[PDB]
């Protein structure tokens, strides 16, 4: 049985320009996300031979 | 020490059987093995990403991007291990049979069971005897009774083995599974099934052992409320060592049982029943 | 050196019956194993990316043009330990004789301890079979040192991790984390109200008790009557040295002694949590 | 208590010679293993995601974006293994000046269809020419199964690899047939000009007892028609004995043959390329 | 790895103690193990410390 959990949190922005003036932009983006994750696993054999 | 006479009764669950019709002996081993294997872990990632991007247009664009990601996987596993492995060596003369019968031999009333296995050589001839269920006697040496209304008992967790003791939660109080040797019960039984009563409540005539509304164990005053009220798996009498099951006579699903809640772990959960050994108090 | 008497109390936990009925013997081997295995690991990852890109536009057509960098690193620590106990027995059954196994589970009144107790023996076939469920035996057993409450100097060790309870400063009190040193003592004292951990070597003179924030953190206190700097033991007195106890707070019930990895400091006191600690008294 | 004599043809499969010239002699172990495992697993995986997302922009620029998601999995797997080992080894001591050699055949036992390992060990001085056998026809005795007589002897039908026989289940309102742990579901199988016929004797419909392939594969059981496809070619020359492993093959559609396959409701199907092994067995 | 090989005589017992001793101001322990093998009944006798 193997459980995983997930938590994520995102900020992103962009930065831009146009119509001003000399025709065409410059746009800058920046963005940071921290994941944090879990996973708990239980295993149980059973075996036999003769 | 009292011991009782009792049946107990085997049956088969496996056979083999070896002619040896040659004039020279053969050198028989068979060797059986069980085990079991349960493995545990848990995995942390921790994982931070950082980008910067940007783009220039006017016709012509130009793009540029830049990531740094940095990850952090912590895992630690348990493994436990074990294996019983049986070996037999045996000599089959020339024209000799050799059988074995494999039976599970089911000991009445104690509630314990054991492998029983009969191995034989023989001249190869005669008519198979083939034991398909052997009932036999045995006397077997018990534990002190623990004599309900009265008798001072513990009662541990069999798989965790440690003991069910009593703490505050809410306000009320409460079953939690602790190391503590000094978390006494006694049991009662009237019409309505079996009581857990404590003799370590910390709030005075709060005793009974009940199921809440969400699964808890809790301990009351003494009501006639089905909640409060318990069904064993064995018949009387109960004794020292006794693997017992309780189940309740409210929810007739659930079972007491472990189970990491948030501030306690012993727990009344719908298909579940876990085991438990009663230790009468020296 | 003391001694005392106690039953030993064993109860049956597993059993196996054999029968050699032909008249030649056999040899038989029984090999019983259990074993564990800790496994803990650390990765840490580290990526780097750089894109360049551009798109070329005037129907209508499109050009795009797209370079990717990629710079990874992974740095792995593993760490195993294992542990087995292997144990075989071997035996000639005789023919025309019956075998049996009797595997128990022995618990020593009083001591705290117990151990694995089995019983092998080959008999003619026949008569009728003996099953012990619960055996009572007695046994005397050599004892520690008393630890008398209030005066006899003690070391208080975490049990599964072998460091010791040290006392060092968080937030300008005196707290509990573990160390190495074997240089902090402590003594025990019962009341009323429970049991109680005096520190000899606390760095802010008073400041002795041992006791838990509504944080779960254990700093050393002044001498009140709080039941927050009082502690319910696992035993029946006396402690001895070597024993293995617990500390249960007396105020916050849900709640013992324990190690956890906090910000400061590593001995915590937390729901649902009680690990062991090995007191010992000094020379 | 029948007994027949036919031949056993042996052939040639893999052969080995070893030669001690030396004067002191040597001590040979010749070790030969066949295994197999199989492994069957079934790994159920579900995931459930939230995510809450916004951004806050400006126009008539700035803009600002934050997402936040969870996310729960939970993996269920049951893993089965099962395997098996044969090992020979045959320890010898070669004297000097001596050739040992190993031949090893297969050795088909005629008409009843059974085959062993046949392994073939000598040491000899060196010298002489060698005699190899690459066929060997020897005679042998076969004590045999009581005989399933056509149209009369009950049997029971047994999945040679699953160890279920075939049941007769209802399955729309017809006799179907279907695998299952029960002894009691017999059977009498006939043959005329048209092949082979399986007839239940434990059909819940009067009159609907041979075995036939529906037009999807099922095998359900018919009213005796001529039909082709509720006859079936086998794979042995007559008689069929207790214990014979056996094929059917449906005489109708002829690239199909009676199998398992797990299906809607039933799971005994005649389906094209699968040809099942059938055990028979003969009732008390 | 450590190995012990007894041979057990009818109608009697075995015991393994397995110690931790602790040697006071070194600051240094090892394992001690304390087999013994004697006839069936009498009171058993065990070291806690
Ligand atoms: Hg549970």
């Amino acid at each position: 049985e193997t459980r995983t959990v997930t938590a994520t949190h995102s900020i992103g922005s962009t930065i831009s320009t146009g119509d001003a003036f000399e025709i065409g932009s410059v746009e800058v983006s920046y963005s940071h996300s921290h994941q944090k994750s879990q996973v708990s696993m239980t295993q149980t054999e059973v075996y036999s031979s003769k | 020490y009292e011991q009782i006479e009792v049946d107990v009764v085997a049956v088969w669950k496996e056979g083999y059987v070896y002619e040896n019709r040659g004039s020279t002996s053969v050198d028989q081993k068979i060797t059986i093995t069980k085990g079991m294997k349960n493995v545990n872990s848990e995995t942390r990632t921790v994982t931070a990403t950082h980008s910067i991007g940007s783009t220039i247009s006017t016709s012509v664009e130009v793009s540029y991007s830049h990531s740094h990601q940095k990850s952090q996987v912590s895992m630690t596993q348990t493994e436990v291990y074990s294996s019983k492995v049986i070996e037999h060596t045996i000599t089959i003369p020339p024209t000799s049979k050799f059988t074995r019968w494999q039976l599970n031999a089911d000991v009445g009333g104690a509630g314990i069971e054991y492998m029983y296995l009969i191995d034989e050589v023989t001249p190869i001839g005669g008519t198979q005897s083939i034991p398909q269920v052997i009932t036999s006697r045995a006397k077997i040496i018990v534990g002190r009774q623990i004599i309900l209304g009265k008798t001072e008992i513990r009662i541990k967790h069999a798989e965790r083995k440690e003991y069910m003791t009593v703490v505050s939660r809410k306000s009320w109080p409460a079953a939690t599974l602790g190391h503590s040797k000094l978390f006494k019960f006694v049991l009662y039984e009237d019409w309505g099934g079996f009581r857990i009563k404590t003799l370590n409540t910390m709030y005075s005539g709060y005793e009974y052992a009940y199921s809440s509304d969400q699964g808890g164990i809790y301990f009351d005053q003494g009501t006639d409320n089905p909640k409060q009220r318990w069904a064993i798996n064995k018949s009387l009498p109960l004794r020292h060592g006794d693997v017992v099951t309780f189940m309740n006579k409210y929810f007739t699903r659930s079972g007491l049982c472990y189970d990491d809640g948030p501030a306690t772990n012993v727990y009344c959960l719908d298909k579940r029943e876990d085991k438990w050994i009663l230790e009468v108090v020296g």
